DNA sequence: GCCTTGACCCTCCCCTAAGGGGAGGGTTTAGATTGTGTGCAGTCTGACGCGGCG
DNA sequence: CGCCGCGTCAGACTCGTAGGAATCTAAACCCTCCCCTTAGGGGAGGGTCAAGGC
């Protein structure tokens, strides 16, 4: 056994990946058949709940007047043109209505099963079928969460036996007939929850609407949903066997992308995501091999992840493709001319203007490491030569402080009103500068008078008696 | 029929169809909810032909909207005719 | 001089009709393909922790 | 359990100028969103110019 011998996650992955053998042309077909039988079982278990079929026939009468098209409702039929769907929808509606009234109780299990097997014929688009199964999951999980809030409160009270709290709770479904039997033992635990016997009502009386909103029994709903779970675990275990058998295909494709910015296991994992999508989308009834379809999705995922995350500064996919196209045009022009082309002629063989190609050539460059050795030494690196350009020079800070002092000096040599409106008009020793109207309203004076005051104060400061300190803070 | 096929059937740009859908002059027969893809139908071509017939007479777009959504608009064709002769004099 | 007043004036931002142009984002794509792929190294000497033998 | 060879880890000079590293790589569709096009119009916000009134 090779366990504990290597550190490489590539070797560990290849080691655990090679323990699944490749499928034949026949192995892919019956794995795909297992997937489609799992999904068919999920659908025939969905058919027991009626409102999903009601929503689907709502969708069809919306297709009738074209609020939508049935090309988005069904992908085809198995025993898309819109005339056969009329036949199948009519025969399905004639089944749903003939099931709706027949309620009894042994007779009620003939029509539901034949409607299930006649609803099996519709191979829906994934969106509608997923909507139906998620709708049923929400119905069953809210019903289930009040089902276990029934026991949530029973744990809120005291010690919790529910080994035999389930004895006659099954089947009554209308009232507290099962609830009265709990105090019939008169053990202390059977005390507690009973004084909460009123507060429990709106849980199991909210059942009062839902058993009138679903039509079928609590365990009937729960068990068609557990049959849905069995069907989807069959379809999910069969999808896992098709992904696990085809990981060599992903490595086979991913080895051709190995040095474009992403590492080999990164490419393998992105291609594995593409392969899982391919398994979800594959159709074996087209007669093609799984490799033929799956290569498209694996290559899509790998190239998309290279466009997404191979670069520090991310370039969008449209510019990534412009760069790739420019590069292969440059390769052709370098081969056919023996000389690296200039952007002028590189813009004439391409369809693009020259100023567009110049920025495309300036746009595709990867950052240098600041641990790059300069001089190819190991003592001085590129980061040692890069300067903080946001630092204020200490002579500039000292000039700023001297200028604050000088304007403080000249503003002390003005009237208190003029120095105030001139410290307020500008942001001097305030956090914000003000407009003529704000300075005026603070003084309860007009805008134009404040303009006059500040213009006069500026004219005073223009005189060389008050200006020779400040004129030193100017340049050529 | 997607917008690219309809733009080639109609011999008009795609952005023209986008504008006509935005203003409400020519609305696609079915818009795909998730993608947003506009799909068109022969009954949309019968209306784009009317749009083109009116737009070749120099009618403004809003005049075309008023003419195709509200009937008995013979005062608008007279306004456009008088404006055309005035522009001819000018 | 202090203070209003009515008339002007500035820049800046958003709007015009009918789309053009482009950026940046999604989606699929069905002959068949099913295990990577490089080096490189002329250090020595302590010193510590551990399988494996006794 | 005690000891011996093996696997592993951690250390090993500061001035000038040169000075990096250099491979490899979809396409056709659709969408929304943003800016752009005349020749200026309209308005908000903020200033400015002469009149005088005390
Ligand atoms: C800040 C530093 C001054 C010291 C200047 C002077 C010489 C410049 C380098 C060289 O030009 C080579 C190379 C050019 C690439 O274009 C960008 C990277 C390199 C390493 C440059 C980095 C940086 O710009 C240097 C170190």
């Amino acid at each position: 056994s090779e366990i504990g011998r290597t550190t490489d996650p590539v070797r560990m992955y290849m080691r655990e990946m090679g323990t699944v053998e490749l499928l034949t042309r026949e192995g892919e077909i019956d794995i795909a058949k297992r997937i489609e039988d799992g999904i068919n079982q999920v659908q025939c278990s969905v058919a027991e709940y009626p409102e999903a079929i009601t929503y689907l026939l709502e969708q069809y009468d919306r297709v009738e007047a074209e609020e939508a098209r049935l090309s988005d409702l069904i992908t085809g039929f198995v025993d898309i043109d819109p005339e056969l769907a009329r036949e199948k929808f009519a025969e399905l509606r004639a089944q749903y209505v003939v099931t709706r009234d027949t309620i009894k109780h042994a007779t009620a299990q003939e029509e539901i099963l034949k409607l299930s097997e006649v609803f099996k014929q519709f191979r829906l688009v994934p969106k509608q079928f997923d909507y139906l199964v998620n709708s049923m999951r929400v119905m069953m999980d809210r019903v289930r969460t009040q089902e276990r809030l029934i026991m949530k409160l029973c744990v809120e009270q005291c010690k919790m036996p529910k080994k035999n709290f389930i004895t006659l709770f099954t089947g009554n479904e209308t009232s507290d007939t099962w609830f009265n039997a709990a105090i019939a033992m008169n053990k202390p635990w059977s005390e507690k929850l009973h004084d909460v016997s009123e507060e429990v009502h709106r849980a199991l009386q909210k059942l009062q609407q839902i058993e009138e909103e679903t039509g079928l029994t609590i365990e009937q709903v729960k068990d068609i949903n557990r049959r849905m779970s069995i069907g989807e675990a069959k379809a999910r275990r069969a999808k896992k066997e098709m992904v696990e058998a085809n990981l060599r295909l992903v490595i086979s494709i991913a080895k051709k992308y190995t040095n474009r910015g992403l590492q080999f296991l990164d490419l393998i994992q992105e291609g594995n995501i593409g392969l899982m999508k391919a398994v979800d989308k594959f159709e074996y009834r087209r007669g093609y091999k799984f490799s033929t379809y799956a290569t498209w999705w694996i290559r899509q995922a790998i190239t998309r992840s290279i466009a997404d995350q191979a670069r520090t500064i991310r370039i969008p996919v449209h510019m990534i493709e412009t760069i790739n196209k420019l590069n292969r045009i440059s390769r052709q022009m370098l081969q056919e001319m023996g000389r690296e082309p200039t952007p002028e002629e590189l813009a004439e063989r391409m369809l693009m203007p020259e100023d567009k190609i110049r920025k495309v050539l300036k746009i595709a460059k990867e950052p240098i490491s600041m641990e790059t050795p300069i001089g190819d030494d190991e003592d001085s690196h590129l980061g040692d030569f890069i300067e903080d350009t946001t630092l204020e020079l200490p002579l500039d800070s000292a000039t700023t402080e001297s200028l604050r002092a000088a304007t403080h000096d000249v503003l002390a040599g003005l009237t208190a009103r003029e120095a105030k409106v001139l410290r307020m008009r500008f942001g001097i020793d305030m956090n914000t500068d003000y407009t003529l109207e704000e300075v005026g309203k603070q003084f309860d004076v007009t805008r134009e008078r404040i303009r006059q005051i500040e213009a006069k104060a500026l004219r005073k400061l223009r005189h060389p008696s008050r200006s020779e300190v400040l004129r030193s803070f100017l340049d050529d | 029929s997607q917008i690219g096929l309809f733009s080639k059937i109609c011999r008009v740009t795609i952005k023209t169809l986008h504008y006509y859908n935005k203003i409400g002059l020519l609305v696609p027969a079915y818009i795909n909810p998730d993608n947003g893809y506009r799909f068109y139908t022969s009954d949309q071509l019968m209306k784009f032909h009317q749009i083109a017939s009116l737009r070749q007479l120099g009618f403004t777009i809003t005049e075309i909207v008023t003419l195709t959504q509200d009937e008995n608009s013979c005062h608008i064709i007279e306004r456009r005719r008088l404006e055309i002769q005035k522009q001819i004099r000018d």
